[PDB]
């Protein structure tokens, strides 16, 4: 205890560059959350519920590489900023946060596990500012309930000369009602 | 125009 993260790279420069053309990755997939990468970009996305869920402004309409070849988005939704693709097998799938907890934490791509307060249904205030070249590539990535289960995912950050003091995220329930729509 | 590729993972405990 507490929630607790920690990072492994899969990847190198030239294998993500290869295997972002063949959209073929062979790979053994593990954990909760992966660590993306584009030809510009890297970023986050989280398992929940069977699905790889992250950004449009990091992966835009993009297929994921995968062990069959590449793998459509099973849902995108460009206004809300929100993709998903079936989860890989092997991707850990977390639970949606139901207690309704206020006390949050937001999981970066360095595997620090932050304190946030819920402000609101898609808003959490950092209890610690951070920098904004701190939380950069985090987008996608998860924030939790106290017991560990995820209430919605890293949007977009609230900062001012440098410093980002909020958070923006997707709440769990958008997810469900991009899946009931679509 | 490629593929979003998986480059690592984080693991949560
Ligand atoms: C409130 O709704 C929002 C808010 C922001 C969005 C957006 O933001 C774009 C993308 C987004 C963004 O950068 N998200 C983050 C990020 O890490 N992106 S990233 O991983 O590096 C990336 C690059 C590769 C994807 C979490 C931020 C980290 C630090 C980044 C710090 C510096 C930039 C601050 C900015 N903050 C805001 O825009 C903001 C703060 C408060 N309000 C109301 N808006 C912001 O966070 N973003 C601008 C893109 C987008 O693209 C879609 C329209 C496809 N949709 C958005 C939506 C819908
Ligand atoms: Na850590």
């Amino acid at each position: 205890a507490p929630i607790t993260a920690y990072s492994q790279q899969t990847r190198g420069l030239l294998g993500c560059i290869i295997t972002s053309l063949t959209g073929r990755d062979k790979n053994q997939v593990d954990g909760e959350v992966q660590v993306l990468s584009t030809a510009t970009q890297s970023f986050l996305a989280t398992c929940v519920n069977g699905v790889c869920w992250t950004v449009y402004h990091g992966a835009g309409s993009k297929t994921l590489a995968g062990p069959k070849g590449p793998i459509t988005q099973m849902y995108t939704n460009v206004d809300q900023d929100l993709v998903g693709w079936p989860a890989p097998p092997g991707a850990r799938s977390m639970t949606p946060c139901t207690c309704g907890s206020s006390d949050l934490y937001l999981v970066t791509r360095h595997a620090d596990v932050i304190p946030v307060r819920r402000r609101g249904d898609s808003r959490g205030s950092l209890l610690s500012p951070r920098p904004v070249s701190y939380l950069k590539g985090s987008s996608g990535g998860p924030l939790l309930c106290p017991s560990g289960h995820v209430v919605g995912i890293f949007k977009a950050a609230v900062c001012t000369r440098g410093v980002a003091k909020a958070v923006d995220f997707i709440p769990v329930e958008s997810m469900e009602t991009t899946m009931r729509a679509s | 125009k490629g593929s979003v590729v998986i480059v690592g993972r984080i693991i949560l405990s």
